[PDB]
């Protein structure tokens, strides 16, 4: 039968005195109910008496009821009294509270569904509190104790109460662990010694619970609240692992094959599986509350994963690909490693500069592949005012590396105001380019001495990176500046600059070119003006892009309209994603391969929810919506093995890609380095077209070829490095495939239509 | 199933084609290895079409059963 009809919610309908009283009732668990009466809950618990009655408690009392059922009446008896409807806390509780009703909701037991959800959030809260709170374990060890008071041994019970009053007396302070080891080495100790004729068999006996106790937090607090919520995970996959691999009738028939003995478990998995979106929704809750700000996974929580990760059902797909979220987010970095290295590194370098280190440190700084850029803004002074100068140096030599930079020079104003002129050319590209960097504080030290500052074809580039720690508003922000900028055009009567660049302390990039257009650029935004040409953005010739703003302002999505003449409309939309993964260069012992595939994974995942609320927020039609990750570090890795590993990122997606319409991708590997691409074309989810390429440089130009590895050269075999897109995408490309058949495209029926009937006139 | 999809599916199943394929692909072996690997493949390539057409033919008629017919009612 199928899992919709063994259901464990009733709709009563009872009309007392003309009223209709429509009322819910469900289960929490096979004796606590759930009716829902006038749109509120309330809860009793419910015993089933031998005499076909019902013992209830409702509002504390207790009561004793009986149903008789007439043929158009029902009779309710509560006590001596009838009823005629016409016929149309301590811590260590709340521990055990929530977690039976965690539990409860695991088993398929579920409030309704306008209720559901409502306390359940509100129970895993509180178990993930209580768990973490360091005196659980106390109470725990105090209701074993006190339970038992003799048949202990005098020994260890004297030694549990001492290392229980420690723990006691260090509760909330760090260097503080419970003391489950300590209890285990006394009680193991005394086992060793092994005393005869019952010292034996009462100690072994009447120790268990503490025994138990000490096992449960035998990996203390922490440990011990992560094992219960993937005791939790375990109890989810405990079911759900049988109606995998295969319809619901092999599933049942299997279980029915399995479990002849008794029908009683099979109807448990089917009540269980029929709840599996609650049990869904309470899993996400769950795995939110174990794997979310500890970036680490060991090799019990990674099996739970894994094996969650594999329900190919679609309804179980909300737990999987949260949990498959989890299994790349947990190999990131904290920020507290560059914080402190980079501070470090910027601060020592200030009380005499040049001992032949921290001249390597900087430069270590400037040619690494990792990103500093979310620790770079912030040195404003920190407190030691040069710092200034170190930071500028360094950004501008971080950023600019695609720059030939010939001279470096240092300055100051008459102030605390220190400044950093560069001098640099293009060597293959738009054929000498100069600029420089200051930082202020809060605003105004910017707007005070702007031409002070400014005095290091419009060659020349001006960046201002000013200390407003406070909440990504990029409207304020952009106002701010703009507001400046629109009336002080030093940058254009002075000498001529090209660009200014506005950086707020991770960073927030504004720039503005206050010479011909408005003072603003919705498009390059909170980019860095150096690596503008490390995004491939530049290739979207043939298209007027819209960005599209979104959170966490490392992803860049954008929409092109392609251009089209002042008499044809723009039929042709498409949105593109364009990422940066930033870290250093990798050593490969057969242990790169996750770094590539859950950057890649990451942002893929992040690229598909855009691309989702975008198209679905808007109408223009898109077809051919395309990605493009640069993968920045080096690494030693065949390319069979990279493709092996785009090929199982990308098709355990291409359901979503597919109804994204996202069609094509390009990957940019750098390998050993040399660099290759990647493209992939992945339409329906069964198949996934990838072409390898490597970029070639050996040439007489600053021009770069692509070259196919020999198998299946393929369309790119021999194209350029860099080609805009468009296409007609319907309309005049369906015309002529019609055409081509001897026969007209089908919108092309009314009109012949209306132009017969003229000449039947 | 064209003449390429038969040579599609012989790339990773037949083990001679394999080894010619995956050897014609590495590169800076030489110039004559490469053209006397390429004729191998071709060679197989045009040998094995009665065998994987069979087979094809075979793969083919498992979809036409009556379980499908009435899984799909």
């Amino acid at each position: 039968l199928p899992a919709h009809t063994l259901l464990n919610t009733v709709d009563v309908e009872l009309i007392y005195e003309g009223v209709k009283y429509v009322l819910k009732v469900t289960r929490q668990s096979p004796n606590s109910y759930v009716v829902i009466m006038n749109g509120s809950c309330v809860e009793v618990d419910v015993h089933r008496l031998s005499d076909g009655g019902l013992l209830l408690s409702y509002d504390g009392s207790s009561y004793t009821t009986y149903m008789k059922e007439e043929v158009d009446r029902y009779r309710i008896t509560i006590g001596n009294k009838t009823c005629v409807f016409e016929k149309e806390e301590k811590l260590h509780r709340v521990f055990h509270y929530v977690l039976d009703n965690l539990v409860n909701v695991m088993n398929g037991y579920c409030l309704p569904d306008p209720f559901f959800s409502s306390k359940v959030k509100d129970w895993v809260e509180r178990l993930m509190k209580t768990l973490r709170d360091p005196s659980l374990p106390l109470l725990e060890l105090q209701d074993i104790m006190t339970s038992v008071s003799g048949r202990i041994p005098p020994n260890v019970e004297k030694s549990i109460k001492k290392e229980m009053a420690q723990y006691a007396s260090n509760i909330t302070s760090v260097l503080c662990q419970f003391p489950s080891q300590q209890i285990a080495n006394i009680l193991d100790s005394h086992a060793a010694t092994l005393n005869r004729k019952s010292e034996r068999e009462v100690f072994f006996m009447n120790t268990q619970s503490i025994v138990q106790l000490v096992q449960r937090y035998r990996s203390g607090i922490r440990g011990h609240m992560k094992a219960v919520v993937m005791d939790l995970l375990r109890q989810y996959l405990r079911v759900e692992t049988q109606f995998q691999n295969g319809h619901y009738d092999k599933c049942v028939f299997a279980l029915r094959e399995e479990n002849k003995s008794d029908m009683n478990t099979v109807l448990n998995y089917i009540f269980s599986h029929a709840q599996v979106t609650k049990k869904n929704l309470l899993v996400t809750m769950l795995i939110d509350q174990l794997c979310g700000r500890d970036p680490t996974l060991t090799d019990e929580l990674l099996n739970i994963l894994t094996e969650l990760t594999q329900l190919s059902k679609t309804t179980n797909a909300k737990v999987a690909l949260r949990a498959r979220q989890v299994l790349i987010a947990s190999h990131l970095p904290s920020y507290e490693l560059r914080h402190n290295q980079v501070e470090s590194i910027f601060l020592s370098a200030i009380d005499m500069y040049g001992h032949q280190f921290c001249i390597e440190n900087l430069q270590k700084l400037i040619l690494s592949e990792t990103s500093i850029f979310d620790v770079l803004p912030n040195f404003f002074y920190h407190s030691n005012q040069v710092v200034r100068m170190a930071a500028l140096e360094v950004y501008v030599r971080r950023a600019y590396i695609a720059y030939e930079l010939n001279s470096v020079q240092h300055r100051q104003l008459k102030d605390n105001t220190c400044v950093v002129e560069f001098q640099f050319m293009l060597p293959t590209s738009h054929p000498q380019r100069m600029g420089g960097m200051v930082s202020f504080r809060t605003f105004e030290d910017f707007v005070r001495i702007f031409d002070e500052v400014m005095g290091c074809e419009p060659i020349h580039i001006l960046n201002v990176a000013i200390k407003t720690d406070c909440d990504i508003e990029d409207d304020r922000l952009a106002a701010m500046f703009r507001e400046f900028t629109q009336q002080n055009k030093a940058t254009l009567v002075d000498h001529g600059i090209r660009r200014l660049t506005f950086l707020v302390a991770f960073p927030k990039f504004f720039t503005f070119r206050a010479r011909d257009k408005f003072e603003e650029d919705r498009i390059y935004r909170h980019l860095e003006p150096a690596l503008a040409f490390q995004l491939e953005l530049n290739r979207m010739r043939n298209f007027d892009l819209t960005a599209i703003p979104c959170a966490n302002h490392k992803m860049h999505l954008y929409l092109g309209a392609a251009k089209v003449e002042v008499g044809t409309e723009v039929t042709d939309y498409r949105f593109f994603v364009r990422a940066i993964i930033r870290h250093s260069d990798l050593v490969t012992k057969e242990a790169s391969f996750e770094y590539l595939q859950n950057e890649g994974e990451r942002l893929l995942l992040e690229a598909m929810d855009e691309l989702e609320v975008a198209f679905n927020n808007t109408n223009v039609r898109t077809d051919c919506n395309h990605i493009f990750l640069n993968f920045v570090p080096t690494v030693i890795m065949d390319p069979s093995k990279i493709e092996e590993s785009v090929r199982s990122m990308v098709m355990r997606y291409g359901s979503r890609l597919w109804k994204l319409r996202v069609l094509q991708a390009e990957l940019k590997i750098n390998i050993r380095a040399i660099p290759i691409r990647l493209f992939l074309t992945n339409e329906s989810g069964y198949y996934l077209d990838i072409s390898l390429y490597k970029e070639v440089t050996d040439s007489r130009t600053a021009q770069i070829m692509f070259q196919a590895y020999g198998d299946k050269q393929g369309p790119l075999h021999g194209m350029l490095i860099n080609t805009p897109y468009v296409t007609k995408d319907l309309l005049q490309s369906k015309r002529f495939q019609a055409q081509s058949l001897g026969t007209t495209y089908i919108y092309d029926i009314p009109e012949m239509f209306r132009q017969s009937l003229i000449k039947l006139w | 199933f064209r003449r390429k999809d038969l040579v599609k599916t012989m790339r990773r199943v037949d083990p001679v084609y394999i080894h010619l394929a995956e050897r014609l692909g590495t590169p800076e072996l030489s110039t004559a290895e490469r053209k006397e690997l390429e004729n191998k493949l071709k060679e197989r390539e045009e040998f094995l079409i009665p065998i994987y057409h069979q087979v094809a033919v075979q793969f083919a008629d498992l979809h036409d059963t009556p379980g499908r017919m009435q899984e799909k009612g």
